[PDB]
């Protein structure tokens, strides 16, 4: 059960810092290095440091000296990133990586790696989604509008995961300082609407998750 | 102990 | 720091044919150790990465045998035989032998595959929308490929560029495809005025556009 639980969104305000969280488990966090990794929208990745756990060594890339400050706490099992001075370009995905078992040099890598937290620099405050249902041949299109939110992102799944096929979900557009996305689904016309479809919403920003049920 | 480090160091 | 320059930046290839990419570090990455920390990465749409191969020519676990990796001193390559529709992502490499440890700038393997129509939908305002006092007209075109494609939007015979946003979706990694999302946004007073609403997508499979429409 190995994982590595980011938040999916930090918003914080320029010239402020923010603290990013990793919690690691299902494996003994103090025996395996955690690393920092920086991927700007559309672009590439960038590493940032590494911590040892069990003695609390860091190792720094230079470029990152006086804008992240890494720490790790072992009653927790949880590795932390502190951003400073927070500036526009500041705001990226963010990942933390599980990356190697200090005592097997062959396994130094990154096998393990968080989901990722988008962070958000920007004054602006917190807006959670409007969810509408679109609802209506061999095949049936159904879709779910999400409408009017701010920061990225949201994650959008149809019947919490179970229904992947056909699955279409768009890139936000920004308009008026808010983004709205929509996704499709397409399924058997036989089969709705008589197995239920609803899509499933997350804010992380908001902390809210919205379900709608698409109805005839 | 002395662990060593992915950066050549020994922590 | 060591630069890891990879080449090409995109690749299209078509299913079933051997794709390859090459990264040059600037100078040697053997670890003071003896290893060669030489790992390729894949990210998918949406995604983290996660580790294909490690230590130059290493395949992780469950990896298939189609991918393999070579090299040595300052040159490696990946090789993807009989490349599939799930292999479409961003490829890295990265040398993790010497602090700041770095990726290459990453390769976008795109796949080519026969031309396809696009299904389109379009779907009306939600009667949740239209009580919060917005109208949002949502069309999709769906499955299509190549790429490039219009989509025009009538409002009683006649066109309207306003209030219109577009979305694409990255290409599909089951089919090869592509999606699109277009929503025209009215207010729930000018939507009332009028009752036929038309989307058309003209693309390159017909010389006619194909055309979904509805009256309120």
């Amino acid at each position: 059960q190995v994982q590595l639980q980011q938040s999916g969104a930090e918003l914080a305000k320029p010239g402020a810092s923010v603290n990013l969280s990793c919690k690691a488990s299902g494996y003994t966090f103090t025996n395996y290095w955690v690393h920092w990794v920086k991927q700007r929208p559309g672009q590439g990745l960038e590493w940032i440091g590494y911590i040892n756990p069990s003695n609390t060594y860091i190792s720094y890339n230079q470029q990152f000296k006086d804008k992240a400050t890494l720490t790790a706490d072992k009653s927790s099992s949880t590795a932390y990133m502190q951003l400073s001075r927070l500036t526009y370009e500041d705001s990226s995905v963010y990942y933390c990586a599980r990356g190697g078992f200090f005592y097997d040099y062959d396994v130094w890598y990154f096998d393990v790696w968080g989901t990722g937290t988008t962070v958000t620099v920007s004054s602006a405050k917190t807006t959670p989604p409007s969810v509408y249902p679109l609802a209506p041949n061999s095949m049936v299109t159904l879709g779910c509008l999400v409408k009017g939110y701010f920061p990225e992102p949201v994650t959008v799944t149809w019947n919490s995961g179970s229904l992947s096929s056909g699955v279409h979900t768009f890139p936000a557009v920004l308009q008026s300082d808010l983004y709205t996305l929509s996704s499709s689904v397409t399924v058997p016309s036989s089969t709705w609407p008589s197995e239920t479809v609803t899509c499933n919403v997350a804010h992380p920003a908001s902390s809210t998750k919205v379900d709608k049920k698409i109805v005839p | 102990d002395c662990i060593l480090e992915r950066d050549g160091s020994r922590s | 720091d060591v630069l890891m320059t990879q080449i090409p930046l995109s690749l299209p290839v078509s299913l079933g044919d051997q794709a390859s990419i090459s990264c040059r570090s600037s100078q040697n990455i053997v670890h003071s150790n003896g290893n060669t920390y030489l790992e390729w990465y894949l990210q998918k749409p949406g995604q983290s990465p996660k580790l294909l191969i490690y230590k130059v020519s290493n395949r992780f676990s469950g990896v298939p045998d189609r991918f393999s990796g070579s090299g040595s001193g300052t040159d490696f390559t990946l090789k993807i035989s009989r490349v599939e529709a799930e292999d479409l992502g961003v490829y890295y490499c990265f040398q993790g032998s010497h602090v700041p440890f770095t990726f290459g700038s990453g390769t976008k393997l795109e796949i080519k595959r026969a031309d396809a129509a696009p299904t389109v939908s379009i779907f009306p305002p939600s009667s949740e929308q239209l009580t919060s006092g917005g109208a949002s007209v949502v069309c999709f075109l769906n499955n299509f490929y190549p790429k490039d494609i219009n989509v025009k939007w009538k409002i009683d015979g006649s066109e309207r560029q306003n209030g219109v946003l577009n979305s694409w979706t990255d290409q599909d990694s089951k089919d090869s495809t592509y999606s699109m999302s277009s929503t025209l946004t009215l207010t729930k007073d000018e939507y009332e005025r009028h009752n036929s609403y038309t989307c058309e997508a003209t693309h390159k499979t017909s010389t006619s556009p194909i055309v979904k429409s509805f009256n309120r």
